[PDB]
């Protein structure tokens, strides 16, 4: 409830803001003033044509630790349990098979960007 | 049921006949195929929360880890098929026929 | 022994961070086995009382279950007091 | 001198003194000049609601003792 | 009474944000033996005023190309969760108390880097495209060590609650507990934040302003607002997480004057980073994160599970 | 097809997690554990045929417990039946369901 | 001391909804007040539509939802 | 009158501000963007008055044109003034922009960049020193200063 | 009541009418995350706290690489949105009609779909009146999955060190 309402607040008070400079100034509008920009020269190409991009393993790599974080991020409260033998021995080794991943795409140049 | 769980089974539902239905672009099916598994996830957790299940609270995060799986095996693939072909579309997969 | 030694101070004057890495996780792998109070985490977790201790119907042959907390019988905390 | 940029940094300062000092203020106001009350468990939650129903006036922080009991 | 705490909350964080822009200037001036401003105000005080006024009656234009609805909502998601982020911040008493306090911030700081890349791609323009793929690559490599030292940190303290993390540092500082991973979090807080040596999302050197290259008066007013405040906000959480300032629960006011104080250094010590260093590129940054922080941080993770079991020191759940 | 690799061995994988009426962390109860301990009890060795013939007034309040339809009919009733009557002024609610009551601390 | 005062509250509260189940549903053909859902005779736990199922939304919304929405 | 009166204060408002926060986009030509450097420099401190580059043309209020304009540059020009959002203001720095130059009879050359864009302040020179360049640019502030748009609007 | 539960788990259908209405991966995207954020809020309701944001943040990162990835592979001169395309819109109109209808049967009268029973009452009602004590259930259950569960935690980490082999071989090339 309060958090709905903190949220609310903030979102309105963005909003306001933009509605104040939107609306506020004098505006003037013309082909030449909204042309997009490239150094003050006409763009050859488009926008949205496709942007090759040199780390597309290293991204999917990042999807896959990111869920090793989340598999790690409930270790606080697994520490309180009774077994903490088993505990240190599950945490460690999903962090040494995560330490393996890394050390196997680093060697075999995974994290390499494509020239 | 409540009709919480309806919304949910609906979503699926949405999701599912969003991904048999392409369009061109293989990265919307994925997107289609990553939100199956949102519903999936939301819709097993509202089960087990309610039921008191206490053991049964870490399935959906393996379901969340075997999602990000296969987003990465449907990531790799799309990337091999646009390197071949110049683009994502599902028309270039046509070689083989059956 | 000299290639270990040739190959560490490579790796020094190389990976310093990598040499660092290696020797943190491995002291980290090894050293609770060694360590005399895992015994003792393992005994702090088990005396946190999170739940009710429900007592038990006494049948008149429970010597060791106390009658009353307050009475010599039963688990003691003192091993934890002064700690 | 460098002493010039003391005024910019107390301002700031100033400004950051507002909200938690505002908080503290709002929390014992809306709590009878004491702490608000940290429910991060049922058990926390359910004294507060045992606190809110033996007042009598459905406020938690009016607390009542052994004049009450008699 | 909580909308007032809500505007107490929100209204000297913009005023902090504002004397912020005016401090960098003034500090970055001396650094390099100028003086910044002291003309428009006494000391130049008045100078944030006169730049706000400037833009909000300055004209926003929409480029021709531009996605209209999402190259407004951008600015709008950056200041909102910008403003969110602090709401869970203990100084000493948090406006909202949240069991789970550490995860709500990365989630939130995870939500308010698409401000960056949906302006970028909504201004329909390649500068903007290249600083929208620039932000891409740096959260992702901050992002996972960021979430690995958070977790260790965390680890030493028993939960992911910002009072329990006072309550931690009653006797000593987490810094002393564990200054490399405070080293390791404090650079990946200037990526994370996109400060220099990490300010390549917006590289003025290499792009025209970068992501919001096509952005004008408030809306590009409402990105920098957004940037200061995370700043301050990440820096706030560096001192809450790191250096624990002494608690009396009758005088409130000490804890605070003491946060406030922390804040402030670290802030400028943010300010002193920019004016000294060199700027990354960008693969730089991502092979620095991925072939040196994480395999410390993945050891540091170790032992930090580790070292409570082995000492008999795991902290109390609540 | 099913080889029984954790009985043979004398091994537990997954057999924890099967149920909710088994070990739980803490002794947390499941919101049915008296019910599915009924149930499990009562199908114990008799097979799948015997146990959907025979225990099924026990299955049948296993699923009550945990689905809880025929209770959200019970209420809906009510509340139509009170609705109604509130409608054309037949009924009053009583002050302790309006609000104006002390409960028990 | 709080299991007995849960105890006697939720009974009250019980005997309350069913004296206001017998005076609303009195002209209902097929209407037996008080009749369980479950075979058993076993005592069940009341679920929170059994309880807080006649009273105020104010009642309605501090029981379900007071802790989670108390920050 | 009370509304002659407000729109006075509220225009001096207005204008307070823009005077206050000038900002110069990056767009230096020549020699003469030397001796903008070095007003920029600890020497003439320019941030002091209030007075910062910025790159982009939209976050830009004044165009300095500070070198020898030519006609393979003159589109380029113009397309960064005209993405410049108003108000804008332009300050011709130097002989070069300010007319010819040096280089006023030749084929490649335009002769001011008043053939261009309105020019709002003129400073002349080869180049203008660093204190010249800072005298026009208080000039152009005591100009906005005069500018009465919100009084103009209300008579109008 | 509040409804909040329902009125999230209609924004929630909304979403994903959306993004499977898939007008292109950076609005497909768009609409996940905000499916993503709302059923945060669903299960927060409910519960689970850190089910909650931990699906949310697991979501926010991997929409991030679908962002870089529709850049460079799934883009087109003209990207299309709901209103740009008439199957597009025909689609979202569909499914924006289709929830509409079940929602309004739903709370007029007791639905039972082709598929399902449902019963339109309270989330509220449906709740159990118990408590716990100076712990979390779910985040008991969750760190159970340390002492309890290590053959989870086992087919799971060889699932994930497999998979980083498998993507590093898919991507070879040659
Ligand atoms: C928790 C939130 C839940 C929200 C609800 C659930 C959302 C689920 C996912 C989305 C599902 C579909 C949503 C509606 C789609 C409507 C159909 C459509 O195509 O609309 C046009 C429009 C596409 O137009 P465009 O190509 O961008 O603009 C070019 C014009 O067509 C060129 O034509 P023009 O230039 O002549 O037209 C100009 C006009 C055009 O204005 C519009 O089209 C306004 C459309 C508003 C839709 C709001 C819904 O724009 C303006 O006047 C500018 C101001 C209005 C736009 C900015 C503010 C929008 C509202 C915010 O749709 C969108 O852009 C969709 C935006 C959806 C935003 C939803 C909220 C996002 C929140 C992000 C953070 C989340 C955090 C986690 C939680
Ligand atoms: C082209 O070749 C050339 C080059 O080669 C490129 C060159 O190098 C050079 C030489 C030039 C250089 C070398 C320059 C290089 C220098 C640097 C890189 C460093 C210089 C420093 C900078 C660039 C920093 C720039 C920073 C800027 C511009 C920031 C300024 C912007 C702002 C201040 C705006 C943002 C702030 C805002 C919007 C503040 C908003 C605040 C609020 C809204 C708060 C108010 C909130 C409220 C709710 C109001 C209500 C409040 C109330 C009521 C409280 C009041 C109550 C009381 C009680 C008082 C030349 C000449 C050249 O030619
Ligand atoms: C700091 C962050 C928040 C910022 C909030 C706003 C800050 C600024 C507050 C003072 C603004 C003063 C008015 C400036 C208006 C723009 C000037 C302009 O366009 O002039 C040219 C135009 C000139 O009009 P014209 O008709 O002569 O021109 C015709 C067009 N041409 C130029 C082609 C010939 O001025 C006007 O149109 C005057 C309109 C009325 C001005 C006064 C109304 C606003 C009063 C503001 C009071 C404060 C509360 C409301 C504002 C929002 C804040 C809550
Ligand atoms: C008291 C308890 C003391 C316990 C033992 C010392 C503390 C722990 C030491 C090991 C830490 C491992 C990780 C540290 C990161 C660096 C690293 O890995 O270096 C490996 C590297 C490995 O490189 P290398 O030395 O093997 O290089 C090759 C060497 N040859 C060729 C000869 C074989 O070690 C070094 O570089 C050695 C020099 C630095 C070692 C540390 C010096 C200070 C140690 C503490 C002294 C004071 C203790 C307190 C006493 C007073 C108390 C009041
Ligand atoms: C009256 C307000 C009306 C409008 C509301 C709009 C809400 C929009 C977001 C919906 C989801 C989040 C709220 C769910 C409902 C409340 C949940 C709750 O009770 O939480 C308590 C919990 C309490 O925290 P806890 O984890 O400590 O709870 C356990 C402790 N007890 C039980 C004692 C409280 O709050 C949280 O955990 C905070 C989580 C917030 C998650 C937010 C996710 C969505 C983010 C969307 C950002 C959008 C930015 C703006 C974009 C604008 C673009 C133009
Ligand atoms: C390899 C080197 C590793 C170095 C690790 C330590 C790095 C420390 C970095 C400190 C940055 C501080 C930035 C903010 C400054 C705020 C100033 C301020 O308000 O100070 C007043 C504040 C007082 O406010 P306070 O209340 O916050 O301080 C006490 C805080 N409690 C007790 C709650 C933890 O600090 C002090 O006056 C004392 C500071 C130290 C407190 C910790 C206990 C004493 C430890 C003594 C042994 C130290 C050994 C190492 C020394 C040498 C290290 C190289
Ligand atoms: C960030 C949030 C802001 C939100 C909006 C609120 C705005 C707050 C109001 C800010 C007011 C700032 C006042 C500025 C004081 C001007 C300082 C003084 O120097 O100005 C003089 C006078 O300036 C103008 O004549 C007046 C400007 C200020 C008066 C504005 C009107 C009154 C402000 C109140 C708002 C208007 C409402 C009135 C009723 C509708 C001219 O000096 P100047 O030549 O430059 O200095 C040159 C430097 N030298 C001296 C070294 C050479
Ligand atoms: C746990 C790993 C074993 C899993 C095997 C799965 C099937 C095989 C698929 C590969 C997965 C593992 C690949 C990791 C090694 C591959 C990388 C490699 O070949 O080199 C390793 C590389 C060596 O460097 P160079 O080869 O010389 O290259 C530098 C040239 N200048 O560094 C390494 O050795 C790192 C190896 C993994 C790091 C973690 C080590 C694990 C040790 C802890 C014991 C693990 C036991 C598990 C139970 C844990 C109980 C607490
Ligand atoms: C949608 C909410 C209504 C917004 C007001 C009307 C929308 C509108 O006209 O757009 C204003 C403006 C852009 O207008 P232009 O396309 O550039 O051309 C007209 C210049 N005045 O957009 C806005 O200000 C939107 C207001 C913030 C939306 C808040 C929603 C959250
Ligand atoms: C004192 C006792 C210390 C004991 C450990 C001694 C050091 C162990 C290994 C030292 C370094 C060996 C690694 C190989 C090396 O020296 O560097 C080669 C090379 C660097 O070349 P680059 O230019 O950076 O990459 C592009 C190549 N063209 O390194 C590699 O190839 C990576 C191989 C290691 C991967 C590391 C991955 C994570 C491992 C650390 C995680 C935490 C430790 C895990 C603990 C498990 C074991 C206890
Ligand atoms: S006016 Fe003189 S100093 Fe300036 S650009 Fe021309 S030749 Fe160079």
């Amino acid at each position: 409830m309060n958090i709905m309402l903190t949220l609310l607040t903030n979102v309105t008070l963005a909003s306001l803001l933009v509605l104040i400079a939107f609306w506020l100034p004098q505006l003037n509008a013309y082909s030449e003033k909204t042309s997009p920009y490239e150094c003050g020269f006409d763009p050859m190409g488009s926008a949205r044509l496709p942007f090759s991009m040199k780390f597309f393993l290293v991204a999917i790599t990042f999807l896959l630790f990111d869920l090793e974080i989340a598999l790690l991020l409930p270790l606080p409260w697994a520490s309180q349990t009774n077994n903490l033998k088993t505990m240190l021995t599950m945490a460690l080794f999903l962090l040494i098979l995560l330490a393996a991943s890394l050390a196997y795409e680093w060697t075999q140049k995974g994290l390499e960007w494509a020239e | 049921m409540p009709l919480v769980y309806m919304n949910i089974i609906m979503a699926f539902a949405i999701a599912l006949a969003g991904l048999l239905m392409y369009r061109s672009h293989l990265m919307s099916s994925l997107l289609c195929l990553e939100g199956m598994m949102l519903s999936l996830f939301i819709m097993s957790t509202l089960i087990i929360l309610n039921t008191h299940f206490t053991l049964a609270n870490m399935m959906p995060i393996i379901l969340l880890v075997f999602a990000a799986c296969e987003a990465a095996l449907g990531l790799s693939l799309l990337v091999m098929v646009s390197n071949t072909y110049g683009t994502d579309y599902v028309q270039n997969l046509n070689l083989l026929q059956c | 022994a000299g290639r270990i030694a040739s190959f560490l101070k490579n790796a020094w004057a190389k990976e310093p961070v990598l040499v660092a890495s290696f020797a943190i996780g491995g002291l980290a792998i090894i050293l609770p086995s060694l360590s005399p109070y895992t015994n003792y985490a393992i005994r702090i977790n088990r005396a946190t009382p999170y739940n009710y201790p429900v007592p038990l119907r006494d049948d008149g042959n429970m010597p060791d279950v106390p009658s009353h907390p307050q009475d010599p019988q039963g688990p003691s905390l003192e091993w934890l007091k002064n700690l | 001198m460098w002493f010039e940029i003391l005024p910019g940094i107390a301002v700031m300062a100033a400004c950051l003194f507002i909200p938690g000092m505002a908080t503290a203020h709002i929390h014992k106001f809306t709590n009878g000049g004491k702490e608000k009350r940290v429910a991060h468990f049922s058990y926390q939650w359910n004294l507060m609601e045992r606190d809110r129903c033996i007042s009598g006036v459905n406020r938690y922080h009016v607390t009542k003792g052994l004049e009450n009991i008699d | 009474m909580f909308m007032i705490n809500i505007l107490s909350l929100i209204i000297p964080i913009l005023l902090a944000v504002a004397f912020l822009t005016l401090v960098e200037r003034k500090v970055l001036g001396y650094m390099q033996l100028r003086k910044g401003p002291n003309v428009v105000g006494p000391y130049g005080l008045l100078q944030p005023i006169a730049d706000a006024l400037k833009l909000f009656t300055k004209e926003p234009l929409r480029p021709a190309t531009s996605s209209i609805s999402m190259f407004i909502i951008a600015p709008i998601l950056a200041l909102s969760l910008a403003l969110t982020m602090w709401v869970p911040l203990p100084m000493p008493y948090p406006l909202i108390n949240m069991n789970l306090g550490v995860l709500f911030m990365l989630a939130m700081s995870s939500l308010a880097v698409y401000s960056i890349l949906w302006s970028g791609w909504a201004s329909n323009s390649k500068y903007a495209l290249i600083g929208a793929l620039r932000a891409v690559a740096q959260t992702i490599s901050y992002e996972v060590t960021l979430a690995i030292i958070l977790l260790s940190v965390l680890l030493m303290n028993g939960s992911y609650t910002l009072s329990t993390l006072i309550t931690t540092q009653e006797h000593i500082w987490m810094i002393f507990t564990s200054w490399p991973l405070a080293m390791m979090w404090f650079i990946s807080t200037l990526a994370e934040t996109n400060r220099a040596p990490f300010d390549l999302t917006e590289g003025e050197s290499e792009l025209v302003s970068g992501f919001n290259v096509e952005y004008a008066a408030g809306p590009f007013a409402m990105f920098f607002m957004a940037e200061y405040a995370n700043i301050i906000m990440m820096n706030a959480f560096t001192a809450i997480l790191f250096l624990g300032a002494s608690h009396d629960p009758h005088t409130p006011e000490l804890y605070t004057i003491n946060f406030v104080l922390k804040t402030l250094a670290l802030t400028i010590t943010f300010l002193w980073i920019r004016a000294s260093y060199p700027r990354f590129r960008y693969d730089q940054l991502m092979h620095l994160l991925w072939k040196s922080f994480l395999p410390l941080t993945l050891a540091l993770c170790m032992w930090h599970i580790s070292l409570p079991i082995m000492t008999a020191s795991i902290p109390p759940q609540s | 097809p099913f080889f029984d690799v954790q009985k043979r061995l004398g091994l537990d994988l997954d057999r924890w997690m099967t149920i909710q009426s088994a070990e739980q962390p803490h002794k947390i109860p499941g919101r049915c554990h008296a019910f599915e301990k009924e149930w499990i009890e009562c199908a114990h060795g008799i097979g799948g045929i015997r146990a959907e013939k025979e225990c099924k007034i026990e299955f049948d309040d296993f699923v009550e417990c945990l689905l809880r339809q025929k209770t959200m009919k019970r209420l809906s009733a009510i509340k139509r039946q009170r609705d109604k009557l509130i409608k054309e002024g037949k009924y009053t609610p009583p002050p302790h369901h309006l609000g104006k009551e002390d409960p028990r601390p | 001391l709080f299991q007995a005062e849960k105890d006697r509250r939720v009974l009250q509260m019980l005997r309350e909804n069913l004296e206001e189940e017998a005076i609303i549903m009195k002209d209902v053909p097929d209407w037996k007040v008080g009749e369980s859902v479950f075979h058993t005779t076993r005592w069940v736990t009341p679920m929170m539509g059994e309880l807080y199922g006649l009273r105020t939304n104010e009642e309605i919304l501090s029981a379900t939802y007071g802790f989670i929405w108390y920050t | 009158s009370r509304g002659e009166y407000v729109v006075a204060k509220l225009d001096d408002l207005v204008n307070w501000a823009r005077r206050s926060s000038l900002w110069p986009m990056t767009f230096g030509l020549a020699c003469c963007a030397v001796e903008m450097m070095h007003m920029a420099a600890p020497r003439y401190d320019m941030d002091r008055f209030g007075v910062v580059f910025r790159a982009s043309p939209r976050q830009s209020d004044v165009m300095i044109v500070a070198g020898t304009l030519t006609n393979k540059m003159a589109p380029a020009l113009r397309k960064v003034y005209d993405q410049m959002p108003e108000p804008r203001y332009v300050v011709s720095m130097g002989s070069c922009a300010n007319g010819g130059g040096y280089y006023h009879y030749s084929y490649s050359v335009v002769r001011g960049c008043d053939r261009i864009v309105p020019v709002d302040i003129y400073v002349p020179g080869c180049p203008p020193t660093a204190e010249a360049l800072l005298y026009g640019i208080l000039q152009l502030q005591r100009k906005i200063k005069r500018e009465k748009r919100l009084r103009i609007w209300y008579r109008r | 009541t509040m409804y909040i539960a329902f009125i999230l788990s209609t924004i929630f259908v909304i979403g994903f009418v959306g993004f499977s209405s898939k007008p292109s991966p950076i609005y497909g995207g768009l609409g996940l995350i905000v499916s993503g954020g709302v059923g945060c809020g669903i299960v927060l309701n409910f519960g689970g706290s850190f089910l909650g944001l931990m699906v949310f943040l697991i979501y926010l990162g991997g929409m991030l690489v679908v962002f870089g990835y529709t850049t460079a592979m799934a883009t087109e001169m003209y990207p299309e949105v709901w209103v740009s395309n008439k199957t597009v819109f025909g689609a979202f109109v569909s499914g924006l009609m289709m929830e509409f209808c079940m929602v309004y049967y739903a709370l007029k009268e007791e639905e039972v779909e082709i598929i399902f029973k449902f019963n339109g009452l309270g989330d509220w009602v449906i709740y159990d009146t118990g408590d716990s004590g100076f712990f979390s259930e779910e985040a008991m259950g969750i760190a159970a999955l340390y002492s309890y569960g290590t053959w989870l935690v086992i087919v799971t980490g060889w699932s994930l060190l497999i998979g980083v082999v498998v993507i590093m071989e898919i991507t070879r090339g040659n």
